[PDB]
């Protein structure tokens, strides 16, 4: 992802 | 029609020499140089400084051994060289009366060990692009070229990249493996005791417990080695009594002729058979500071690459180079990486239980032809792929960047 | 004449032809460079070995997965992918057929509008469409209501569904997958005295979790029973010939599923979320909904988990009525057996996308198709 | 070396090797070898077929063309006898050598091989002499450029003979070094004394190139040679084509020599510099 | 260690 979480 | 590149292997040792897209080096001469030297004192503020023509007046390869009046001066050793101009004007030499090539049109490839400092290749390739104005150059470590003769040995149409190569050597003996192509960085190591200091104790001992000899003539004497004089053997103090026992049938003599007075003279063989070879596997004999076998260092430098790697290097080892010539070499290393090996194995088994048996790691060494040059193939085909046209180094790339370009090298990265 | 359906797995690609009841080309979503200096120059080396090929030679490379928990990252690796499926296994040109894609649920819309601008107009595929793998799933069941456990490697997700229709407001995706149970596995086999750390070694600890994990019914008694070690210990054979005792973490790491504590993620299990998800629903289709439960993935595999789901879903649940657990042996597929079904019907044949009207509309147009 | 051989000794030494084992029953020893020497020539030796009883040897000449349409009939009987054949690999003259057939001599045939770029291009020239020598009607001038872009132009007249040299220089390092070297080549007479005269000009093609298509530009120097029967009769014949072909050559090696020298020069002097600099460190 | 690293 791109906020939380990596991805 | 276009012209065929050149391949050199240069070396401490017996340079070869010839062209590309040909199968034997037609051309195999000592790196023994001549100079008009003599006797000065002042010469370490004019070392030579020859006057007029004098410069260029001297011979070289095995027509300089017979030159009783200047210098043999060896300018390689193990690798590093102390000064380089000896080794222009042996480049100049070769080039011009041996192989007959002009530089700039032609493409030179050219061979170092692995130990090699940048500041080396990177003086020479500029003395070369200034001198010779070659328009391509190319440097790569020899262990490859070794790789790719080996594929002669059985089934060349069987691609096999993997492997690895104990490559012997007049001054060091290296050791590098391969890994479908590309090899390890990290998992190099060199080794300083060769095939000269071998040498070196044959004669030590030999000028003690033998008399009869000229001491000009001493090493054509300490070739014995190079002849059909010297075995491996598995096992050092029973052949010890054994010779003290019997020291009848097990000793030979040499016939060897002067070359000053044609006077016959002999002496006898003793020891000296196999505990030269033999100090490879034990080089505590003569380099103090190296007290470290040879087989043991090539488990632990396969033991220290991947998992998926371990398991095909073992099965390639290649027998190339002259310091390998010895007889029985390859039984007594494979035996003992077997014997290590399975005892590891053993041990892995015995602190976690189990009623499997692993299949059992298989460990083969290879004997074929090319061992005294297995370099000279691997450069013929390194010309030979057009791809090598596109990856030297170009002219204008050392035009302005400087002799950088040739600073490459596998063990560095930033 | 026929179309191509292809599962961009988080963990694994899956694709063939439309009408056939088996893919034809399983690889791993791999994309490999080299790490030494590129020395050699003979005979074949390769910048970016990327493929099937790269699970040969992991030991010299620095394998990247291009996706991340059901996410694109890198699309020069999911570019090289296709372009290697499409050409290389498949040899079939893009215009010839066109091509079905799949994708979990609660993506970013900016990965659908990248795909689909890539693949209208790098390959110009004459049409395509984006499904759920979810759907897919229960066509491959053949039933329309149910309850989906798309457990990928990458992610985990549910979808109720009833007769005719959908539930998109009881739709929860979980993070953890298989990759998640790797690590785990691995940080375990650290404690056990094994270590593990570059990728070759993740896809030998990934092998060993697929041969040699299992569930466990009840987690206290097993440990019990693991504290009497002589009959639940195995060995592996790891390529060098060294060989690895494994006790404990073959039920160990499965229970992460079920306990997500132990990786510290503050959530609940597969069987919490579903009883969630399903109580969100109305009243009269929990019925319909506890008697059909279809899952499907490729982390659903270890023995016993459908008892121990069907345990715990019992216990949580009223116990007046009967829950059933439904396991085809083919559930690795499903997705793509689905797929191609869909594709198959005559009904969906005018459901594609075409170039014309992607071109006069725009990318934003997959955002309105079926959600 | 000094004045650069003629003898390609890669020949000599493979032939060396080879007849040295000649007597020793039935012994092939397949050879199959490509090599190249000065003025941008490819050698080649290779068996004709699978037959290994014969050994050949060719030739890739540049200026091939104008050696056939000269005719060399004095080359394939005076020098060459019976084992010259039609040629096979690229139309240029290639030999081979009879094995079955018993080899009497072993060095002069091994010496008349080696010359073999030097044997071929001295049909011309040596004809030319024999043109103006006979008395027989001054022959037309003629130009021969080799594979290097420069050229070569001789006249033939009456009472002397003539030739002329172009140069042309590639790197822009080397232009000027070699500009330096021809330029005394033309005064340094004072330890010659039946030796011709030398000039260079770079500046103003001499009247002779004029109509001839040679050599002709801007960083393009000459030098021509005068000839006299005294230095060119039949006794001081060879030496002089052999010091005019190998002339390139010999101006490249001296060239680097000389680079080397001044290389040794400047070395030496550093030691003198850090001997100066040396006086800054304390006792 | 036992497997993976010497230690
Ligand atoms: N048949 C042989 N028996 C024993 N030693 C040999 C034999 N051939 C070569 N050698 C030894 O190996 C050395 C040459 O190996 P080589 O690698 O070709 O030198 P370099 O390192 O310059 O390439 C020689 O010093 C020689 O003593
Ligand atoms: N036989 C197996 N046993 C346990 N896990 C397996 C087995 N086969 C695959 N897996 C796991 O399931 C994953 C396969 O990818 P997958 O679950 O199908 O994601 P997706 O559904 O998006 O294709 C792998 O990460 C692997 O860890
Ligand atoms: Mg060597
Ligand atoms: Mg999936």
């Amino acid at each position: 992802w791109x906020a939380x979480c990596p991805a | 029609g276009r012209l065929p590149a050149c391949v050199v292997d240069c070396g401490t040792g017996y340079t070869k020499l010839g062209y590309a897209g040909n199968t034997e080096p037609q051309f195999i001469i000592p790196s023994c140089i001549a100079i008009k030297e003599s006797a000065k004192v002042g010469d370490q503020a004019q070392r030579r400084v020859m006057k007029g023509v004098d410069d260029l007046d001297f011979f070289i390869g095995d027509e300089a051994i017979e030159k009783p009046t200047y210098a043999t001066k060896w300018p390689i050793r193990h690798g590093i060289v102390e000064d380089w101009d000896l080794m222009e004007r042996f480049m100049e030499q070769v080039i011009f009366k041996y192989l007959r090539a002009e530089p700039e049109d032609h493409y030179f490839l050219l061979t170092e060990p692995p130990l090699n400092t940048p500041e080396n290749r990177e003086y020479t390739a500029e003395i070369m692009f200034e001198s010779f104005n070659v328009p391509g150059l190319y440097i790569a470590v020899q262990a490859v070229l070794a790789l790719a003769a080996s594929w002669t040995s059985r089934q060349v149409g069987e691609r096999t990249l993997t492997g690895t190569v104990i490559d012997s050597g007049d001054g060091v003996t290296h050791v590098i493996p391969v890994a479908e192509g590309y090899v390890i960085g990290s998992c190099i190591k060199h080794i300083p005791i060769a095939g000269r200091d071998i040498t070196y104790f044959i004669q030590q001992l030999l000028r003690d417990r033998e008399v009869g000899i000229p001491p000009e003539q001493s090493l054509e004497t300490a070739k014995a080695v190079k002849e059909r004089y010297s075995y491996v053997c598995p096992d050092l103090v029973k052949e010890f009594n054994k010779y003290d026992t019997d020291g009848s049938k097990w000793i030979k003599q040499y016939t060897g002729i002067n070359a000053i007075s044609k006077k016959e003279f002999s002496i006898d063989v003793g020891y000296e058979r196999f505990l030269g070879p033999e100090i490879f596997f034990h080089p505590e004999f003569a380099n103090p500071d190296f007290t470290q076998p040879i087989s043991e260092v090539v488990d632990e430098v396969i033991q220290n690459c991947p998992i998926d790697v371990r398991r095909p290097l073992y099965k390639n080892i290649v027998l190339s180079g002259g310091s390998t010539m010895f007889r029985d070499f390859g039984r007594r290393l494979q035996r003992d990486l077997k014997r290590t090996v399975d005892a590891r194995l053993k041990l892995s088994e015995e602190l976690s239980g189990g009623r499997l048996k692993p299949k059992p790691i298989d460990v083969q060494v290879i004997t074929h032809h090319m061992q005294r040059y297995a370099v000279w193939f691997g450069g013929s085909m390194l010309a030979s792929t057009p791809e090598f046209y596109q990856v030297c180094h170009t002219k204008k790339d050392y035009e302005e960047i400087g002799p950088s370009i040739c600073r490459h090298n596998p063990v560095f990265g930033v | 004449t026929t179309a191509l359906v292809c599962d961009n797995g988080s963990g694994l690609v899956k694709a063939g032809f439309a009408g056939d009841d088996a893919p034809r080309a399983v690889f791993p979503s791999i994309v490999g460079r080299p790490r030494h200096q590129g020395v050699m120059v003979g005979m074949g080396q390769k910048d970016s070995y990327v493929g099937d090929e790269a699970q040969s030679k992991r030991g010299i490379l620095t394998l990247k997965y291009p996706i991340e928990h059901g996410i694109i990252t890198n699309w020069d690796d999911m570019e090289k992918i296709w372009h290697h499926t499409f050409y290389n296994e498949l040899r079939v040109a893009p215009e010839e057929h066109p091509t079905l894609l799949t994708e979990a649920p609660l993506n970013p819309k900016a990965n659908r509008e990248k795909m689909t601008q890539i693949m209208f107009e790098t390959f110009n595929v004459p049409a395509m469409y984006v499904a759920i793998q979810a759907v897919l799933s229960l066509y491959a069941s053949g039933r329309t209501t149910g309850i989906v456990l798309d457990s990928g490697d990458g992610v985990t997700h549910n979808v109720p569904i009833y007769e005719g229709y959908a539930l998109p407001h009881a739709i929860m995706r979980l993070d953890l997958a298989g990759r998640d149970l790797t690590d785990y596995l691995m940080k375990i086999l650290t404690e056990r005295g094994y270590s593990f750390v570059t990728t070759a070694e993740r896809e030998i600890v990934r092998d060993i979790k697929e041969k040699l994990c299992y569930v466990a019914l009840d987690f206290e008694n097993e440990m019990a029973t693991a504290a009497s070690s002589s009959s639940l210990e195995k060995s592996y054979e790891l390529p060098d010939g060294q060989v690895i005792t494994i006790g404990n973490e073959r039920f160990r790491c499965p229970e992460t599923l079920f306990q997500p504590s132990f990786i510290g993620m503050e959530s609940a299990g597969i069987h919490e979320t579903t009883y969630n998800s399903i109580m969100k629903c109305d009243i009269d289709i929990r019925k319909d909904l506890y008697a059909n439960n279809v899952m499907s993935g490729g982390t659903t595999m270890y023995p016993g988990i459908a008892d121990r789901m069907q345990k715990e879903i019992t216990a949580l649940a009223p116990s007046t009525m009967k829950i059933k657990i439904i396991a085809p042996p083919e559930r690795k597929y499903s997705v793509w057996i689905g797929g191609s079904i869909l594709a198959s019907l005559s009904t969906f044949q005018q459901m594609w996308i075409t170039k014309q009207e992607y071109d006069e509309a725009g990318p934003s147009i997959v955002h309105r198709k079926c959600f | 070396m000094i004045l650069l051989e003629v003898n390609n000794r890669i020949i000599e030494e493979t032939l060396a090797l080879k007849f040295e084992n000649a007597a020793a029953g039935n012994k092939p020893e397949a050879v199959e070898v490509t090599f190249a020497d000065f003025d941008g020539v490819l050698y080649h030796i290779s068996n004709p077929n699978g037959d290994k009883t014969k050994v050949m040897v060719s030739i890739s000449l540049k200026f091939y063309k104008e050696l056939q349409a000269h005719g060399a009939d004095e080359l394939l009987k005076r020098v060459y006898g019976s084992y010259l054949v039609n040629p096979e690999s690229g139309y240029n003259v290639s030999l081979l050598y009879d094995l079955e057939n018993l080899p009497a001599s072993k060095d002069s045939i091994v010496h008349q091989a080696g010359m073999l770029k030097r044997n071929c291009f001295a049909s011309v020239f040596e004809k030319y002499f024999q043109f103006q020598e006979e008395g027989k009607e001054g022959e037309n001038r003629a130009v021969i450029h080799y594979r290097d872009d420069e050229t070569m132009y001789v006249e033939s007249k009456k009472d002397r003979v003539t030739v002329v040299f172009s140069t042309v220089f590639k790197d822009d390092d080397d232009v000027v070094i070699g500009k330096v070297f021809m330029q005394e080549f033309k005064e340094g007479r004072r330890a010659s004394h039946t030796a011709p005269q030398v000039l260079f000009s770079h500046r103003e093609p001499p009247l002779e190139l004029k109509d001839t298509d040679a050599a002709v530009g801007d960083n393009i120097g000459y030098i021509t040679f005068v000839l006299f029967p005294r230095h060119t009769n039949a006794s001081a014949r060879d030496n002089t084509i052999n010091l005019i072909h190998t002339f390139r050559d010999y101006l490249h090696y001296h060239i680097k020599c000389s680079k080397a020298y001044i290389h040794t020069r400047m070395r030496a002097k550093t030691s003198d510099f850090l001997k100066v600099l040396n006086r800054a460190r304390p006792d």
